[PDB]
């Protein structure tokens, strides 16, 4: 998801 | 003066953020919860003292005060449990303002992280490193082992 | 050295408990997580480097040190992410040995807590204030206020 | 429960 504790 | 520690509860986005203050450093730990009950409180505390030599909290409410979970976790620990009456006015003051401060910290990360979990351990790091000079974590550490000496 | 800790995940009760040790130290912080996802060992990272100035982290396995997510962690508290390889035999056996006292510890206090969690961190607060003397907790905040110093 | 962390 482009976050850092959710790279996708 | 190195063992006292003052809980705080501050709201956002329907969560509630549980904050151990180190008064005389400024350093704190945080955690997100769903709401501010006893047993989540009593947890909390637990957390703490395993990690830094708590003699004595404040707490945030008369509810966490009066909490049987929460007096058999400080029993448990061996912390003295003590009310959070602002005798010294200052206190209310260093404590809302260090609530603004992190909420602004949690907005300038909180497009970097999916949970609010993940941004306020991203605000307490800030927090905790920020320099002001001696950062908050420095200044724990100091004064604990000068202390412990 | 003030900055180097190791990952170490060891299991009980059909659950994965994650530990951080401070090498020099032996003080440690834990947690219980259901699995030992790259995702739940950023967030422990993020939380540890958070409280403590953690410079190095030895990974527990090869998949915490691949896994981009771990990655992310590191680079976002400032931590350098290393393999955990033995090359000093001796860890190998530190670690075990700390697993077994851990789970020791655990039994003794697992009927005092409904929940494992809870009996992790009295575990966690068990070994840090043990005097073997000194305790961890004392070990570890001489040791960082002598690198401030 | 007669535990710390549920005295019930
Ligand atoms: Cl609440
Ligand atoms: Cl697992």
């Amino acid at each position: 998801a482009d976050k850092i504790d959710n790279l996708d | 003066s190195p063992g006292i520690w003052q809980l705080d509860c501050t709201h956002l986005e329907g969560k509630v953020i549980l904050v151990a203050v180190h008064v005389a450093s400024g350093y704190i730990e945080a955690e997100v919860i769903p709401a501010e009950t006893g047993q989540e409180t009593a947890y909390f505390l637990l957390k703490l003292a395993g990690r830094w030599p708590v003699k004595t909290v404040h707490t945030d409410n008369g509810s966490n005060f009066t909490s049987t979970t929460v007096k058999a976790a400080c029993w448990w620990a061996g912390i003295k449990q003590e009310d959070g009456i602002p005798y010294n006015p200052q206190s209310q003051g260093v404590i809302e303002s260090m609530n603004k401060e992190l909420k602004k910290i949690i907005g300038q990360v909180r497009d970097q992280a999916e949970h609010l979990k993940t941004a306020v351990q991203m605000a307490v790091f800030i927090h905790n490193h920020k320099r002001k000079g001696y950062s908050a974590g420095e200044r724990i550490v100091d004064i604990i082992a000068t202390d412990i000496q």
